[PDB]
């Protein structure tokens, strides 16, 4: 039993914004996030409740701003940890197209600005390999894959321009078939997939989703008879494409998803993306949601509606065991 | 001076065809005479085609007469986005080619039918980019709401409640006429259970002629469109009045015709006589245009409205003293050679804002939810290029449509 | 608009010759011959399944996909048989075996390309493409694998046309072949994912509203085939016909699917009154829709009376009120509030064409997504389990190149789909 944890971030304006003389609507204090309507600014604000609250309207100057470093190590090495005690974890980008959902999970490859993805292998890799104990081997698999109107495409594998086709084993639940799934045993390597497969992607308001696993195993030796007990985790980063057909079924599926399960049959099936990620939603995971938030006034609506999914996800709890 | 029109979705075209009948019908103008005054929009070929092939069919040039081969499809967001999209400059190009080539005009008076793709969706971008290109004019959209409980499509509230949103911050004023509540008419004020679409047609394709046709037309007490909207919108909102017309009397079974002004007045506030299900439940009046034509006396006017100025039951808006334009024309109503109108010598189309579709609109935002609630065929618009956000966005939307015609009355 | 038919396995061939010997009449278009048409309506918009080659040869743009030659050497030499271009015929003269691996995986997949190949030239015929016909059975080889196939292949060439796939569900009673719930539970899986409008039929469920519908003793096969190709006509083809209210294979589709699946309806007939006596010509309307919406008359197997409904679509055609037919669909809608579902203010999406079925006065097809469904996907994929369990006739399958995990999926896959239709019956 484990509830999805739930994080809010607003960004500072961009162009369009600053163009159009827009006013900050959106407060934070703690872990509470307020909304002015700009529409009808004499009705009440409405305020929302989050386990993490990130202020990242203003610049790195300002104290109160959170930095990539700051949200990774909170939420970031929270989920990291639960992957080391040898649970599925899932962290989820939510959000209006724009309000910054790439730049949270994978931002920028250059100084200072990397995402929650980069510093999460690094600090991956650095663990491992400060593990002391030579009963403890790991090994690291990775995948990484673009969902674009229901289909799938491997984003590390180029050469190949044919749709994955999602597929619901037996026994095992749901994968991509013939997905490639490369061993890395360094945070180099795993680093050079990763701007490898950002950069074949599409290709300026996204439609498609990127989802990046990482398969982490743990083998513990025991030192009498040779038998090795394995530990298991899926992590599972994904960057969805953003709110506002075939090319948005996915989403609106999982906003369903989400309020079923904050409800509580469920139309996990509806989508290729809420299929696959049938078990971090409501499965043995456990799951993180990053919503973000576009800070100005000519977006009340939509940063509306994502607080509100926002909210409802908090409600979401799931059965977790350690795969031991 | 003038007013164009854009009959918009198919039923805003058979609607059309049917108004614009009843036009040279009382003007002289034969099959083949002068020049219309609007254009045609769908995106279901066969529909415009039947303009092509019926009736009135070299009364138009093919440049009116805007068609999308493609595909209709009863939802919204692809008849305003996706598809309806590629045709509107098109459409716009002869609203303005159309729209250039007079003198003076006033307006565009647009006919759409709320609950359909071409009709709710496309016009909601076309009122859209008209409010833009010409906001110095009129823009009164004649559109025929959602039947209280006799609606059709099966999402309907989503195909409505997003023109209304859209074209709510566009319009001047929107007229309504309820394609239910003007059976009530057919069966109780004609008799008849044999209503065609083709009869509706001719009702609105009255009481829409009594708005412009004779009223753009010289008289005793005449008015312009822009009066209207001045004398019948108190608020921005694209105020929606409801038509109404008095002698619906059938031209066969009964004959009291002769009912002086006296009569046909009162017979405009009974609730059974209004195109609209809209029965002033509780909502009060605000503003009337009793457009009168005919053998009308202006005291027999400025006493039979006196008379109802005193009726109480009939309680007007507080903050309104005074909220009844008189419209007088000369030429009597013209009934269809054999339809099934009665034909007068005096009629009274009277149009107005009444707190009362305070309920209408209830009654239909509650709809919306309740398959929102579900999504139900939200991934019908999502796959079209909208998003969440049009959907509870427009919501929320009316939802201060439902304070507003609220507010607005009620309260002193 | 057009539409490109496709007659996928025999049965789904077979019915092609009827839904072909109909839609013609309806079309005044003889054997080779042209347009007769006793009007001149019935052409502006013939186009949806035709071609202009000669001048008084309009063919069927549909295709024949099968791995029995015999079959389409019957359709092809018979009656209207010789109408159809032969690039039309997509034979596989291999063994046409009854296994829906055989027709899916092994035999059907050489011969799919040589069919895409011409499902393309069909499309690119030209003017605007709407969606494509299917028929076929869920109880073997060329039905349920290799058209099964043919459409996962067209929603991925074309994923913007529609799909509206006519299946022949295995009837219950008696099964007319042994594994079909195996052919079957793996085409339906294919269909809950690829076409977006179904219309399943029973063998049966005919029979019966075949001869107690209409007094027939003899119901012929090319009886069923008739009837339902009657349905099929007032579907499509008709809606591409004038009307005071008319619709079209999306309207359809954007009125009756309120979730992805693509969901399955259950097509009926209005005047389906036996010959001579019955001839009570009480068709003024409350007789229509009293007829379509009775359980019997159901071309399903299951009964509406067993589960509420979504969606709702009276296609009628033929000359009436748009007032005592608006009226009429709400007393129904009132009378059974009970199944009918609430989230949805008006299930019903009344639909009016003008003219009617050639030499009758007035008829309406009904289009029903009720959740009563339910109970026949339930039936077959028990059957499945009750013989998968002991991998009955799985040698011809998995000894076809399949998996034991392929079964596994699609039953889950159509058993899942019975689950979810619950979820709104509730
Ligand atoms: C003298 C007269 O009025 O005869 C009628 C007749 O007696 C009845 C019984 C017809 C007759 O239909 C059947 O007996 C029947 C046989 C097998 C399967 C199904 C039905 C009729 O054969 C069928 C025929 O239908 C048509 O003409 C429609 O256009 C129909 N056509 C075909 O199905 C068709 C048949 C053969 C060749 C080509 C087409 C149609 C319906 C929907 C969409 C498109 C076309 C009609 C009115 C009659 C006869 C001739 C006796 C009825 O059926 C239809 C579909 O109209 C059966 O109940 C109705 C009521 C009709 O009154
Ligand atoms: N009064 C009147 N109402 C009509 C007429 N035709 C349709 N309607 C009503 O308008 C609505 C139907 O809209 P549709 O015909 O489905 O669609 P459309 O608005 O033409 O546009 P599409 O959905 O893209 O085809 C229903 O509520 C009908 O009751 C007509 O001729 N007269
Ligand atoms: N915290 C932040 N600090 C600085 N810049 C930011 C921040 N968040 C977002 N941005 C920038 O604002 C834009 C939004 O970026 P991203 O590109 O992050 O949006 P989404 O990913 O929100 N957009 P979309 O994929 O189209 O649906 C980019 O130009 C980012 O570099
Ligand atoms: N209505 C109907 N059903 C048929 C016809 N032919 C076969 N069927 C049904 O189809 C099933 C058998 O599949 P079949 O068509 O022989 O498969 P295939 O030919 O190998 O693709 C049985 O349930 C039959 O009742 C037909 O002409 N009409
Ligand atoms: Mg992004
Ligand atoms: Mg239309």
């Amino acid at each position: 039993g484990a509830s999805v944890k739930v994080a809010v971030r607003v960004r500072p304006f961009n162009s369009r914004e600053m163009s159009r003389d827009s006013k900050c609507i959106i407060q934070m204090s703690g872990s509470t996030t307020t909304i002015v309507n700009p529409k009808q600014p004499k009705e009440t604000p409405k305020s929302f409740s989050f386990d993490y609250s990130y202020w990242s309207h203003t610049s790195p100057e300002d104290i109160n701003y959170a930095s990539q470093k700051q949200v990774y190590r909170d939420i970031g090495e929270e989920m990291l940890q639960h992957a080391f005690e040898g649970y599925n974890v899932c962290i989820f980008a939510y959000g209006q197209t724009g309000a910054g959902k790439s730049y949270t999970m994978m931002g920028k490859q250059e100084k200072d600005q990397q995402g929650i993805i980069p510093q999460l292998c690094e600090d991956l890799f650095s663990r491992i390999n400060d593990t002391t104990n030579d009963n403890m081997s790991y090994s690291v698999e990775v995948s990484y894959m673009e969902i674009y109107c229901e289909r799938v495409r491997d984003l590390l594998n180029p050469k190949n321009k044919g749709n994955l086709r999602v597929r619901e084993h037996p026994l095992l639940g749901p994968y991509v078939e013939d997905l490639s799934k490369l061993a890395v045993t360094s945070y180099n390597d795993i680093q050079d997939l990763m701007d490898s497969g950002n950069k074949a992607r599409t290709v300026t308001s996204s439609r498609s989703h990127a989802v990046f696993n990482i398969i982490f195993t743990q083998k513990r030796h025991d030192a009498e008879t040779n038998i090795t007990t394995e530990k298991v985790s899926k992590i599972s980063l994904v960057d969805l494409a953003g709110s506002e057909a075939n090319i948005n079924k996915s989403l609106t599926t999982l906003g369903k998803v989400i309020s079923a399960l904050a409800e509580m049959f469920i139309p996990y099936r509806d989508s290729v993306l809420t299929w696959l990620l049938r078990e971090n939603l409501g499965g043995n995971s456990r799951t993180a949601m990053v919503a973000a938030l576009s800070p100005a006034d000519i977006n009340y609506d939509e940063t509306l509606s994502t607080l509100r999914y926002a909210d409802r996800a908090k409600q979401i709890r799931n059965t977790v065991s350690v795969n031991l | 001076r003038e007013c164009i029109s854009i009959h918009v979705g198919q039923a805003g075209v058979q609607i059309g065809n049917a108004c614009w009948e009843l036009y040279c019908l009382e003007h002289g103008i034969q099959p083949d005479g002068h020049v219309p005054r609007a254009v045609f929009v769908d995106l279901e070929p066969t529909v415009i085609d039947e303009v092509r092939t019926g009736t009135y069919r070299q009364l138009f040039h093919p440049e009116q007469l805007i068609t999308g081969k493609e595909d209709a499809a009863n939802n919204y967001a692809r008849g305003h986005y996706t598809i309806g999209k590629e045709i509107i400059d098109l459409v716009l190009d002869r609203i303005r080619k159309l729209a250039d080539q007079c003198t003076g005009l006033q307006g565009f008076s647009v006919f759409h039918s709320f609950g359909g793709g071409t009709g709710s969706g496309f016009t909601s971008l076309l009122m859209e980019r008209l409010s833009v290109d010409y906001g110095k004019k009129s823009k009164l959209e004649f559109s025929i709401y959602p039947a209280p409980q006799v609606s059709t499509a099966v999402v309907e509230p989503y195909n409505s409640i997003l023109t209304t949103h859209t074209t709510l911050e566009h319009s001047d004023c929107a007229f309504m006429v309820d394609n239910e509540a003007i059976y009530d008419i057919c069966r109780r004020n004609l008799d008849i259970e044999r209503p065609t679409y083709t009869n509706l047609n001719r009702l609105i394709g009255q009481i829409v002629s009594s708005i412009t046709a004779s009223l753009r037309f010289d008289g005793a007490l005449n008015v312009d469109l822009t009066e209207f909207q001045t004398n019948l919108v108190p608020y921005p909102r694209a105020h929606f009045p409801l038509a109404t017309y008095a002698p619906v009397i059938s031209a066969e079974k009964a004959y009291h015709e002769q009912l002086s002004v006296a009569e046909i007045t009162n017979a405009c506030f009974e609730p059974a006589n209004q195109m609209v299900k809209c029965d002033p439940r509780h909502g009060k009046y605000m503003a009337c245009c009793l457009l009168y034509r005919g053998d009308v006396v202006p005291k027999d006017v400025n006493a039979a409205i006196a008379t109802i100025k005193t009726k109480r039951t009939i309680q007007f808006v507080d903050w309104c003293p005074t909220g009844f334009k008189v419209g007088i024309n000369y030429e009597p109503p013209t009934v269809v050679p054999g339809g099934d109108l009665a034909k007068v010598q005096r009629a009274v189309c009277m149009l107005s804002n009444t707190t009362a579709i305070a309920e209408a609109w209830a009654r239909l935002d509650h709809k919306f939810d309740l398959m929102y609630a579900k999504r139900a065929f939200v991934h019908w618009y999502v796959g079209e290029g909208m998003e969440e956000g049009e959907f509870s966005e427009a919501r929320e939307d009316m939802a201060a449509l439902e304070k507003d015609y609220e507010e607005v009355g009620v309260d002193s | 608009r057009e539409i490109v038919h496709i007659q996928a396995g025999q049965c789904g061939n077979q019915i092609g010759a009827k839904f072909w010997e109909v839609i013609s009449d309806e079309h005044g278009i003889d054997p080779t011959g042209s347009y007769h048409g006793d009007s001149d309506l019935q052409l502006e918009r013939i186009n949806v399944y035709y071609n202009e080659a000669a001048g008084n040869k309009y063919v069927p743009r549909a295709i024949l996909v099968d791995l029995e030659p015999g079959t389409m050497d019957s359709v092809r030499s018979g009656p209207f048989g010789q109408i159809f271009r032969p690039d039309n015929f997509v034979f596989g003269q291999s063994g046409a075996g009854n296994n829906w691996a055989k027709g899916h995986y092994t035999e059907g997949a050489e011969l799919v390309d040589s069919v895409l190949d011409v499902v393309r030239k069909e499309s690119e015929s030209c003017d605007c493409l709407q969606g494509f016909q299917l028929t076929h059975s869920l109880g073997g080889g060329t039905g349920s694998g290799m058209g099964t196939l043919l459409i996962s292949k067209i929603r991925e060439e074309y994923p913007d046309r529609i799909m509206n796939t006519f299946s022949v569900v295995p009837s219950p009673k008696v099964s007319d072949t042994v594994v079909e719930p195996y052919n079957a539970t793996l085409s339906v899986h294919q269909l809950v994912e690829n076409t977006d409008e179904t219309y399943c039929i029973d063998n049966e469920a005919l029979y019966d509203i075949c001869f107690r519908t209409l007094k027939l003793t003899t119901p012929t096969y090319g009886d069923l085939n008739h009837l339902v190709s009657a349905t099929m006509s007032g579907v499509t083809t008709c809606l591409r016909f004038p009307g005071q209210l008319n619709a079209d294979l999306r309207k359809l589709a954007v009125n009756m699917v309120p979730f992805p699946r693509l969901h399955f309806f259950m097509p009926g007939f209005a005047p389906l009154t036996s010959r001579g006596s019955q001839q009570y010509r009480a068709l003024t309307v409350p007789e229509l829709t009293q007829q379509m919406f009775d359980a019997k008359n159901m071309m399903a197997a299951c009964d509406p009376r067993h589960g509420r409904y979504l969606t709702v679509a009276a296609v009628f055609r033929g000359r009436m009120s748009m007032k005592e037919v608006d009226e009429q669909m709400l007393n129904v809608q009132n009378k059974n509030s009970s199944y009918f579902v609430e989230w949805i203010p008006n299930n019903v999406k009344t639909a009016v064409c003008d003219i009617p079925p050639r030499g009758l006065k007035m008829s309406a097809t009904f289009i029903g997504n009720s959740t009563a469904i339910q109970e026949l996907f339930k039936r077959i994929s028990e059957q499945f389990t009750a013989m998968f369990r002991r991998k009955a006739f799985l040698h011809w399958y998995t000894g076809e190149g399949m998996d034991e995990m392929e079964f596994t999926e699609a039953e889950s896959n159509m058993n899942d789909l019975v689950s979810e239709y619950q979820q709104y019956q509730d």
